[PDB]
RNA sequence: UUAUGCUAUCAGGUGGAUGGCUCGGCUCAAGAGCUUAUGAAGGACGUGCCAAGCUGCGAUAAGCCCGGGGUAGGUG
RNA sequence: UGGAGGACCGUAAACGGUAUUGAUCUGCAAAUCAUUCGUGUGACCUGCGUCUCGUAGUGAAAUGCUAAUCUAACCCGGCA
RNA sequence: UGUUCGGGUCGAAGCAGGGCUGUGAAGUCCUGUGGACCGUUCACAAACGAAAAUCCUGGUAAUAGUAGCAGCAAAGCAGG
RNA sequence: AAGUCGGCUUCACCCCGGGACCCGUGAAAAGGACAGCUAAAUGUCCGUACCGAGAACUGACACAGGUGCCCCUAGCUGAAAAGGCUAAGGCGUGUCGGAGUAAUUCAGUUAAGGGAAUUCGGCAAAUUAGCUCCGUAACUUCGGGAUAAGGAGUGCCUGCU
RNA sequence: CCCUAACUGGAGUCCGGUGAAGCUUACAUUCUAGUGCACAGUCUAGAGACCUCUAGGGGGAAGUGAAGACCCCGUGGAGC
RNA sequence: GGUUUGAUAGAAACGGGAUGUAAGCACCAAGGCAACGAGGUGUUCAGUCCGCGUUUACUAACCAUUCGUUCCUUUCACUU
């Protein structure tokens, strides 16, 4: 079952280097890579919650937040579930 | 919705039913010697000289 | 699911709405995919698997508030005016309303007997010539020069 | 407007229709004549010696 | 010269049997009057109306609406459709 | 095992020359030589169980009838 | 008051094609695109139909246009 | 082509490579491949010999995994 | 499931009438009306799908051109069918990714002080800009020049004429 | 413009997929001078030069595009 | 350059900065009979933010691979 249940603050300042209209789906990739590296899993096993995607796309494709706070759970199968956190 | 007469529509129908592949049984009968066809075409190309 | 595109197009046709107004249940995907005919689509619609999403209109409350203020006479100043004076109030319309008011006033006066024909003719031509700004001006002139046959 | 591809977009009609007599799409819709076989001009078939070379 | 070639048996054409209509491939030379008279001679049923269209196969299709109830079913059974 | 390369040969791919074959073409000679309103030639459309082209045929539609030759296969 | 004018401004309605001597220049395009511009109730623009053509037509006239061809089009023939 | 004399399924023509001869045009032979035609004497003919024509037709390189797949127009992301 | 009512406005559509202009004085013919009512029968033939265009046409192309256009187009702002933001409807349809993603380049934003010294030339870019009010020269064919020039105001709220 | 700087989006740069065309007798890592049809990477004598790859602007290849539209000639044309 | 024998990067907090006093609440507000009311004051140098630093192993610098052997072999300095 659940292996770890950790909360993270993912910084998205490197997302700003990308051309502005690409920033939202650059930040999605940054979130997925952050979770891959910190949970020690594969890219295809990191599942991002609708809350996370909503927050990343709240202000349009050009103005994602400079950071996002998430709660990530790692299971024995290797799958990771990440949700938005207050 | 251009308006054709009976003969024009008949000739378009003939062109449409000509635009078909050679039958597989015809290919078998000719031993893969008649596989091609001069009246094959596509609708979005050089138009028919029929209408 | 395979393509539900055929089912979505048929459902939009059956509902009389746009293609994106049609909402297909993302859980009843195989139930939708089993639906082939108009009757099947109607059954899905009646059982709620397929529905037309509500039209998202354009709200008008913040325009109603502005319209109320404009009726009161605010939010309509020189810094808000952008068309010419004449495009905002046509001069023929102004003249038509003014002259019709004056003519109706003269007609009512001659009907009720305050104005005999001799002075009515001159007053009517004066009004047609623009001597009077409005019915109030006409009445003020009448009361000033005692044209009404008071009794 | 250019005499080339721009003006070539106005080509949504015809000057010649299919000929009853010869089947060629050569029947002038204005002169009511086939420029291939001569139908609508002559009871004979339209032929000239200059359609081939002088045979020598 | 019979105008009727043969009864036309597709899904939509078979849908006519439940409304007593019958669809035929007919000679494109012939008209509605000839089709009606020839069908009435062929099967002994009074024809109520004829609808006709031309297809992109170069064929002419005629839907015949009969006056006697069950005439379409009886003609289909006589032909061998049903 | 010195890569990237160069030269020659060999094996293979591509390609379709060469050779051989050919029911086609060309030229010459000898014959034969008109046809259509009793609707010609030509064209359009249709016509095959599966048939799209050509060819033949014309709603009797790759065909129908009669006489002769041919005779056991035929369905271009 | 009235509402005239080959009147005025103005639409990426329509028509035209000034300047950038910009983009493009084996192009999106055998001449187009962006911005900037001229006309925009009239000698206006435009559909469809119809007519006028090769020593001829058409031309508010540049030898412009007459099917990407014009100081005499194109096809075939004279022609090897 | 006429004519003389031949070769070939125990492997002709052609093709790739090689040996020998001849100043040479070229001839002959060997190996492999190929599967049915080919030479030779004396003569006679010609649609008879190609490295070139911005030659023609066909095939195929370098360029080169290069340019392009960028103004259209904010073009996609999450989950299933 | 309700399904009942009122009011305002109304183009760019329908009816009707008036006026002005001539300088093109602005079609013809079929058909219809003026005497028809009732009842049966008949009304054949051709087209009809779909695109009608930044992918169904045309330009050799799934071509940024061109091709009849509509006597087609909702809310706010606004003179407006301009421009902006939104409905309905149609779409994400025509290569991706990417670590500063260097230099360079196409198209843009901004730029101290100077302000055409640049250049053949103010080319390009910048300035001004709507509406209201005041005011408006030389010259003139008396029409104009004219939005000349040059000045002032403009938002929101409360209450009003 | 003095006199340029920073920034935005699209290209470019790097990666995956797709995938052309144009110059080409050959060879080719050149530079200087001379010579030569008097404007040479190839001749002559010197001087240099280890090879391969990537990016970059275009000095040269009298670069490519094209049987010079200027001039003359042709007992060649056309129009006027 | 660092890689647990660690402050390399990030999180958290704080320092140092940017902006200009957040939302809600209360009082006032020209006036309006009232409903309301642009805005002012206090809460509040607040609120929001930091592609800088410090402290701090809290997560990630883990797990490994590869060359330094010509490869197969016993043409061996070796081991089943």
């Amino acid at each position: 079952d659940m292996v770890k249940e950790q909360i993270y603050t993912i910084p998205l300042r490197e997302v700003r280097k990308v051309p502005a209209w690409k920033r939202a789906n650059r930040a999605v990739i940054e979130v997925r890579g952050f979770l891959v590296r910190h949970m020690k899993t594969e890219s295809v096993q990191v599942k991002l919650d609708k809350s996370i995607n909503e927050h990343l796309w709240e202000k349009g494709c050009e103005k994602p937040p400079l950071s996002i706070r998430v709660r990530a759970v790692k299971f024995a199968d290797g799958e990771v579930q990440a949700e938005l956190a207050q | 919705m251009s308006h054709n007469m009976k003969g024009q529509k008949k000739r378009l129908a003939k062109a449409h039913k000509q635009n078909t592949r050679v039958p597989v049984w015809v290919i078998v009968k000719t031993n893969r010697k008649v596989v091609s066809h001069p009246r094959r075409r596509h609708w979005r190309r050089r138009s028919l000289d029929v209408k | 699911m395979s393509d539900l595109s055929n089912q979505r197009k048929l459902a939009s046709k059956v509902l009389g709405c746009g293609l994106d107004r049609v909402w297909l249940n993302p859980e009843a995907s195989e139930e939708i995919a089993s639906a082939i005919t108009r009757e099947d689509i109607r059954g899905l619609i009646e059982e709620g698997t397929i529905k037309a999403k509500p039209v998202k209109g354009v709200s008008r409350g913040r325009a109603r508030a502005l319209a109320a203020k404009r009726k009161y006479g605010h939010c309509k100043g020189h810094g808000s005016r952008k068309g010419k004076k004449g495009a905002r109030t046509p001069k023929k319309e102004q003249w038509i309303k003014k002259i019709r008011a004056l003519r109706r006033r003269l007609k009512e006066l001659r009907a009720d007997g305050a104005l005999d024909k001799s002075v009515y003719c001159r007053l009517y031509r004066k009004a047609k010539g623009g001597e009077y700004r409005s019915v109030s001006h006409l009445n003020s002139h009448l009361e000033s020069e005692k044209l009404l046959k008071k009794e | 407007m250019s005499k080339g591809t721009s003006s070539m977009g106005k080509r949504q009609k015809r000057t010649h229709a299919k000929c009853r007599r010869c089947g060629s799409v050569s029947f002038n819709v204005h002169t009511k004549q086939c420029t291939s076989c001569g139908f609508g001009k002559t009871s004979r078939m339209r032929t000239y010696k200059w359609q081939a070379k002088c045979k020598y | 010269m019979s105008s009727i070639n043969y009864p036309f048996v597709t899904e939509k054409a078979m849908m006519l049997l439940d409304e007593n209509k019958l669809q035929f491939i007919v000679d494109t030379r012939s008209n509605k009057k000839q089709i009606l008279e020839d069908v009435e001679k062929m099967y002994g049923f009074k024809v109520k109306s004829v609808r006709t269209m031309t297809t992109m196969k170069g064929m002419k299709k005629a839907v015949l609406a009969f006056e006697e109830p069950e005439a379409a079913h009886e003609i289909a059974t006589r032909i061998g459709l049903m």
